[PDB]
């Protein structure tokens, strides 16, 4: 109904180079979350 | 020696936003080459236009409200973020707003300015909600490449800022997307050329034909350092 | 050197073997077939073209 | 206000969690045909 | 800081900042003599009091978005908490 | 409209044919240009190259001759790697006579006056009998990049004289070609480029000729747009 490919996956391209991908690759939607667990409130350090 | 150079040729015009160029002489490969280079320089190094400090009248911070406005004061700049604007003759410009009564804010509103143009006049801003509501802002914009957020402006900085003095992030490159494609030409002589056609997405500000050559005088002054003797 | 056994402890896996695994593969048809080449910087020009 | 960088936990409502290695200029990143590009790259190992 | 010794509601502050002022008594203390001799040369008088403010943690930043001052019965409420419970009080005249 | 300015700091000269150039760059940079260096390196670079080869008694590549420890094949991947450099027209054919007892190298080719050999160490095959000999007409064009000879066969819709032997043409001077993209800081700048370059060449030019001579086509190619 989305005129999308029915298998899900896509031709892909490097960003760095231009060329193609060689196999095709998985793409779409998930929903990620932020946990709780900061870099910002782990990182310590102490000379004296 | 037999390599037949590329020209610009045609520049449609999809939209206010969207637009193509055709570049019709190229050599075996070299279009592929053309098209990854200037799409990598069109995405990271082109110039525009940000806001990049706000100040309403009776606002001391971005957490807080404002009495007859729906929208806070964190919403009020991320919506100014997303405005789009045109600066010729400066690099550093202050615009104002005023509006009263019941309805919605938009960049309509801002006032006229001589050498400043709003390229999308529907940007909504704010709402007001009470018939005796009013806002009054004065907004500076400035002009740059890159992404420079405010929390790195706030280190290089020497001279203390007054309380209600606003900071806001800004994204100065104009240039969203950038598709190209690689077709054959239609050269009778030798029908082993191709042409590149190069499709942009913008937010206006720009014109399709100065970001093609402000790429290839920078991809041109790179490679002049190889050029050289060393 | 692992110190229990002898064995070596640093050893390539997940995303590296899979890298080589595909690299060091064949197939019967593929591009290029039948070609001689004077050494391995031959085939690298090739496949990089 | 505290912005995502390395080191940072992100995860699914699968299981799959990781921490955040670095961050990719956009034109770093794989693009489709249409010259879209993705999001964020997740290693298919993981799944099996 | 403001007249009453605590920091504007909106200020941005980093470590080491003075929040709220506040002196502390410091009763008798010792000096070697090189050094009184020294404090006398360059003028500065001696103080009875000592500082005891509070301060911005190191390695926190931030805004100011909120200030609560809590007195005693007894004791006379300052300037600040004045402001604060007259906005209180507007509040609750809108309301009714 | 100001960006940063590269310089060769360092170039790391180790023999006539292999050399290694550092460029020490606004991030995003290295890839850019690298890239479009190879890639105008490998497929892009004109010379010229042997084709074509004639062998008197050999009618094709499964063809077994006698006196000579090399087969067919083995002639041919020796005379796919001799460089030539030529100063004039854009085809000349080339004889080579040897017989006896010994191996044959390139100074065995007749010196046909313009034409010029960067190397005569080459060897192209292996006397064993001295009652046999071989007699050879190879022919060099001119050209840029690199073509198989599975197209060139797919194109030659004309006859093809009996006896005819195709060799891979490699007209470009290049022999590897790769660049690695570092980090690089100045006074607190981080997020910056160190571009290292690989080069290997036959001794028809230098590597540092070859790579202003791309950066000369790339520049030229972007002539009619900058202003």
């Amino acid at each position: 109904l989305g005129d999308l490919p029915t298998s899900g996956q896509i031709r892909l391209y490097d960003g760095r180079t231009g060329e193609q991908f060689e196999r095709p690759v998985t793409v779409g939607y998930m929903y990620m979350l932020k946990l709780n667990h900061l870099v910002d409130d782990k990182m310590h350090a102490r000379s004296t | 020696t037999e390599f037949l150079k590329p020209r610009l040729v045609d520049i449609e015009q999809v939209s206010s936003t969207h637009a193509k160029v055709t570049l019709e002489p190229l050599e075996r490969g070299f279009g592929h080459t053309l098209g990854n280079a200037l799409r990598r320089i069109l995405l990271s190094s082109m110039p525009g236009c940000a806001v990049t400090e706000v100040e309403i009248d009776g606002v001391l911070h971005e957490y807080s409200t404002k009495e007859g406005v729906q929208e806070d004061i964190l919403e009020i700049l991320l919506n100014l973020k997303g405005l789009a604007v045109r600066v010729q003759g400066k690099d550093e410009v202050i615009l104002t707003l005023n509006k009263s009564g019941i309805g919605p804010v938009t960049a309509a509103d801002i006032t006229h300015d001589g050498d400043v143009e709003i390229v999308k006049p529907q940007h909504v801003i704010c709402h007001l909600t009470d018939e005796n509501a009013s806002i009054s802002m004065r907004i500076k914009v400035q002009r740059g490449r890159g992404y420079v957020p405010a929390s790195t402006r706030i280190h290089s900085e020497e001279d203390e800022r007054p309380i209600g003095r606003l900071l806001v992030d800004a994204c100065y490159s104009p240039v969203e997307r950038i598709a190209y494609n690689v077709e054959a030409a239609r050269v009778e002589q030798r029908t082993d050329l191709d042409k590149l056609v190069i499709e942009m997405e913008t937010n206006g500000t720009i014109d399709p034909e100065e970001a093609i050559r402000r790429a290839a005088t920078i991809l041109a002054e790179q490679l002049e350092a190889f050029v050289d003797l060393r | 050197l692992s110190p229990a056994n002898g064995e070596p402890i640093i050893v390539p896996s997940q995303d590296v073997v899979l890298g080589l695994y595909y690299m060091t593969r064949d197939c019967v048809n593929a591009k290029g077939e039948g070609m001689v080449l004077t050494g391995p910087k031959e085939a690298e020009r090739l496949y990089r073209s | 206000k505290r912005r995502i960088q390395p080191g940072d936990k992100m995860a699914g409502r699968h299981g799959n969690k990781g921490v955040i290695s670095k961050i990719n200029p956009i034109e770093d990143m794989p693009y489709d045909e249409n010259g879209t590009p993705v999001d964020i790259v997740l290693n298919p190992l993981g799944v099996p | 800081l403001d007249e009453s010794g605590i920091v504007y509601i909106g200020a941005e502050v980093t470590g080491g900042d003075i929040l709220v002022g506040k002196v502390t008594p410091k009763g008798e203390t010792q000096l070697t003599p090189e050094e009184k001799l020294l404090r006398a040369i360059f003028g500065e008088k001696a103080s009875d009091v000592k500082d005891s403010s509070l301060r911005v943690p190191n390695g926190v930043s931030g805004t100011v978005i909120d200030v609560q001052v809590f007195t005693r019965d007894g004791v006379e409420k300052d300037k600040r908490a004045l402001e604060i419970e007259e906005m209180q009080l507007k509040q609750a005249k809108k309301d009714l």
